């Protein structure tokens, strides 16, 4: 792998709150867009060069959000590009066939009902429903064809600064500030599940010790922006907390479909806290496996994925117990959101400082792609 | 300016040619110095005038192409620590470059600031002893960053207490490697899953 | 017998303390032995230098003198540190109190261009107009004349040279040569055969090989020792023989037997010549006599002064290209005399006195043989390239406290 810091600013200097790839691209070269404090929404063209190395191409600029945008998130499509911010309005952009832009994007709708700012957004499967996170303590479904609320989930007691939305079709997950992960039946339309709360093994003396799971307001990072796995078996949470002695870690907390009341293990992560989670869309054939019982998961593929806290980036796989990657300092201030490529050949890095990074995988580096992508069993 | 069969001498990218000529261009010069070439007239002393006017010099060959020597600098120096208290190097004077075909010892490449009175240019061997030994030399043989703009703009914020970045990218590690370095794969063990039952 | 012994120790003991002398009179010295002596030495006009780097390349056209081998002509590469980087605070030395060390940092000499070349190269010049067009002297009547890109970098595997022109005046070898400086391809020689040749390889065929001589000239008596071409007239030159005689020669007089002006220069041999480059009218001869006379050509009966520090024959006298006031001097004495024209006749200190003459201002004598060849750095002030018997080249520059102070 290799890895690619830019010493450009991006939206003047000012902080880069969130990083999407188009998902709908299919070739080598890739789309990117990014959101900053500057009010700006930028569009890109990332591609390798001869040598392997990264380079930016300038597409795009969207001026309409009147204060800092926050969050980015492009459809599974690719075609429609969410934009969220300190405005409480979620733009929908579109290509439509202003001079500093060499292609152009215009807003299809403007999804209105936050009270606050807004910090993160899912799409679901088919592209037609669509979830947001604010700092209003709601979060808000939204028919992406009609362009109009349908439901508000205000169970919250804080800022939401995190929303994943279930490959199957069956939960939608939201990471809130008061410590307590929530997981709604997208059917129901209520709390299916309620975890704050963990058990500490056998307390001393026979004592029922149980810690908060996450992490309070000394985090650093505005997001917790947890994230299903692309197949939908596993779901990653950052900013947990774990109390081994008598000192806390940081890590990142893994559940699984089956029990979602309780995770199956955690990624430690020692010295600051995971704020970002974010999965490899290539499912990979399985390592030559020295057999044991150490796969998160047990199925024929794997997944490759990244947690990324405020100064590092862990690379894991699902089969491995250690990640196989693991960068920092690389940026003087606390990150921001990463995101992969459609391909996997990219995993961009954004940072509050104001700059942004590339890490490249070069052919068949991270592993040996499925010949065809497994047929996923959505509940809907 | 072909000579004959000969092609022109090319410059080379980086190349400059010393001045052909030492003087301006006078037009009537070679006519009058003819003239003065006949007439023999013993009117001019040329030693008496040396002494009555400054001597005529050249500076050392510099370049003058257009669109020669242009560059960017894209750093700004940030010097930090005492250091050991060198004094000024600006009284030191030019160093002195002094090598031997017959040495074993390498190069000299250094100041000299001793004195004398003897050693003259006058007379090369004239000795100066008690000052300098005259025996075989050769008998045998704190921190200044370099900032670029964005740490530039990071040392600003900071100041004297900022340092900067050093990535830490460890390569593709995985469980299957045989000849991977282990201090990588402990490094990436440090951050182990954990599982509860 | 005795003498050999006598002048070996004698040389070598003055040679050390020389050495050990030097930090004192010089800033540059560098001492390299080459394969085979040179009798001849010309810095080339290029200097190439590469962006970001601490110095400059310069180039030496030199010459072999081999008894019984194979003789090349030789362009070889000398780098030279920038003047900017001569000031550097990278090191001190707490104990000799110097920003000194020995380190890593060397000039560097190597051989960039051999030819192959019959007989021992007598002096190369270079033509002024192409540097490509060198010019050398031959133990044979012809005189040869080759272009260095049209060659291989390496010799050929056998077999004598193939020079680009081959030049056909004289009867016999000879050492004296110059190109004109304002008429391109215009060349002088001169030779023991009594006579000066003057070619002119401007309108040279592609093909053609052989030049014959354009102009003879006979009014030397002796072995003509040395000609040399006026810097600013396109028409006069001078020729000093072993008649000790200085002959000023116009091109356009139709004598080729008498020479426009004549001058008893001397007493005995004189052996070269040379034009001063900031004056029209002044130039200096160096003779047997162990002198060096000074020439106005406004005034031709009187001698302008004679440099009188030699303590044997002198072979090359070529002024400083940086300074009109300036002059140097070699021969068989082993030592290089660097005169000022401005402390002539200078009231002198009793011991002063005892060194030389006021004019007198530097004496190099760090070779142990006889210097064959020198030449001034027309790129680099004050910095002189030598090359003695002993196959010794020393590119070297005094010290600044001495010219400048």
């Amino acid at each position: 792998m290799k890895v690619i810091t830019c010493e450009i600013a991006w939206h003047n200097k000012e902080p880069v709150y969130s990083l999407d790839f188009q998902h709908g691209t299919a070739g080598r070269i890739h789309r990117l867009a990014s959101a900053g404090v500057d009010t700006n929404v930028r569009i890109w063209k990332v591609e390798k060069g001869p040598d392997g190395k990264a380079i930016v191409e300038f597409l795009s600029n969207l001026a309409r959000h009147t204060k800092a945008v926050n969050v980015v998130r492009f459809s599974p499509t690719g075609e429609i590009l969410a934009s969220g911010g300190d405005d409480a309005v979620i733009l929908l952009w579109k290509v439509n066939d202003a001079q500093l832009n060499k292609e152009n994007w215009t807003v299809v709708k403007t999804l209105r009902g936050h009270l606050e700012d807004v910090y993160d957004i899912c799409w679901a499967t088919d592209g037609n429903l669509m979830a947001s996170a604010s700092v209003d303590n709601t979060a808000i479904i939204w028919d992406v064809s009609k362009g109009q609320k349908i439901s508000i989930f205000n169970e919250h007691k804080s800022y939401v600064q995190g929303v994943t939305w279930d490959p199957l079709g069956q939960y939608v997950a939201t990471l809130s500030c008061d410590r307590v992960l929530r997981v709604y039946s997208i059917q129901k339309k209520r709390v299916a599940f309620n975890v704050s709360k963990m058990l500490s093994g056998i307390g001393a003396e026979g004592e029922a010790r149980s810690y908060r799971m996450f992490h309070d307001d000394s985090m650093k990072s505005f997001f917790r922006r947890l994230s299903f796995t692309p197949d939908g078996s596993l779901l990653l949470t950052p900013a947990g907390c774990v109390e081994s002695g008598e000192n806390v870690m940081n890590t990142t907390y893994v559940f699984s479909r089956k029990n979602l009341k309780r995770p199956i293990a955690h990624l430690p992560c020692p010295g600051k806290a995971t704020l970002a989670v974010r999965c490899c869309p290539v499912y990979f054939e399985l390592r030559p496996v020295v057999e044991t019982g150490v796969e998160l998961m047990s199925l024929p593929y794997r997944l490759v994925f990244a947690v990324a806290s405020e100064d590092s980036v862990l690379l894991y796989d699902t089969q491995q117990s250690f990640p196989f990657g693991y960068v920092s300092n690389i940026h003087y201030h606390t990150l921001s959101d990463i995101s992969w490529s459609s391909d996997g050949a990219f995993l961009a890095i954004s940072s509050t400082d104001g700059y942004c990074s590339f890490v490249t995988f070069e052919k068949d580096e991270l592993g040996i792609p499925l010949k065809e992508k497994p047929v996923l069993n959505m509940r809907t | 300016g072909s000579c004959g069969k000969f092609a022109p001498f090319e410059i080379k990218e980086h190349m400059v040619l010393a001045p052909r000529r030492r003087t301006a261009f006078h037009p009537d010069l070679c006519s009058q110095l003819d003239q003065l070439l006949q007439q023999q007239s013993g009117e001019f002393s040329f030693l008496k005038d040396l002494k009555g006017r400054q001597p005529l010099r050249s500076g050392p060959t510099h370049v003058s192409t257009r669109n020669a020597d242009i560059f960017n600098s894209d750093v700004v120096i940030v010097e930090r620590g005492k250091g050991d208290g060198v004094p000024e190097r600006r009284k030191f004077g030019r160093m002195k470059l002094l090598q031997f075909c017959e040495n074993h010892r390498p190069a000299y490449w250094g100041t000299w600031n001793k004195k004398t009175a003897l050693i003259r240019a006058r007379d090369p061997w004239a000795q100066d002893t008690k000052l300098l030994d005259y025996e075989v030399d050769s008998d045998e043989e704190k921190v200044r960053q370099k900032l670029k703009a964005k740490e530039w703009d990071e040392f600003l914020a900071k100041g004297k207490r900022f340092r900067v970045l050093q990535p830490v990218k460890i390569g593709c590690v995985w469980a299957a490697d045989r000849d991977c370095a282990g201090d990588d794969l402990k490094v990436l063990q440090q951050f182990a899953a954990c599982f509860l039952e | 017998a005795f003498d050999d012994a006598v002048e070996e120790r004698v040389i070598n003991e003055e040679y050390k303390i020389w050495k050990k002398n030097t930090p004192f009179l010089y800033d540059l010295v560098m001492t390299h032995a080459l394969e085979w002596p040179s009798l001849t030495a010309q810095w080339l006009p290029d200097v190439t230098r590469p962006e970001g780097k601490d110095f400059s390349i310069h180039r030496l056209v030199l010459g072999t003198h081999t008894s019984d081998e194979q003789n090349h002509l030789v362009i070889a590469s000398v780098q030279l540190p920038n003047d900017d980087a001569q000031f550097d605070a990278s090191h001190y030395d707490s104990e000799k109190g110097e920003f000194g060390g020995f380190g890593s940092v060397s000039g560097k000499i190597e051989i960039e261009i051999k030819i192959n070349h019959e007989g021992e190269v007598n002096r190369a010049r270079y033509m002024p107009q192409n540097p490509c067009i060198i010019a050398t002297k031959t133990p044979s009547s012809d005189v040869l004349v080759f272009d260095y890109t049209k060659h291989p970098s390496k010799p050929d595997p056998s077999g004598e040279c193939n020079p680009d022109l081959r030049l056909r005046g004289h009867q016999k070898e000879g050492y004296g040569l110059s190109w004109n400086p304002n008429l391109s391809g215009h060349l002088l020689s001169a030779s023991d055969d009594h006579t000066i040749c003057l070619w002119d390889i401007s309108a040279v065929p592609k093909e053609g090989k052989v030049v014959d001589a354009k102009t003879i000239f006979t009014g030397h008596t002796a072995v003509v020792e040395d000609v040399s071409w006026h810097l600013l007239h396109e028409s006069l030159f001078g020729s000093v023989a072993d008649d000790q005689k200085l002959m000023i020669w116009d091109t356009r007089s139709n004598n080729t037997s008498k020479p426009s002006h004549s001058v008893d220069a001397h007493t005995a041999e004189v052996n070269c010549l040379s034009f001063n480059p900031y004056s029209e009218f002044i130039l200096a001869t160096g003779s047997a006599d162990k002198t060096v006379a000074l020439w106005d050509l406004r005034n031709l009966k009187l001698k302008l002064h004679s440099f009188e520090s030699h303590k044997d024959e002198i072979f090359q006298v070529q002024w400083s290209p940086h300074n009109e006031t300036i002059l140097a001097s070699s021969g068989t004495d082993r030592r290089l005399n660097v005169w000022d024209l401005s402390k002539i006749g200078e009231e002198q200190s009793p011991e002063d006195a005892e060194d030389g003459p006021p004019e007198l201002l530097f004496i190099h004598g760090g070779h142990t043989a006889k210097i064959s060849d020198f030449s001034w750095n027309p790129n680099e002030p004050w910095v002189i390239c030598s090359v003695s018997e002993d196959n010794i080249m020393q590119v070297w520059q005094m010290a600044e406290n001495i010219y400048n102070d």
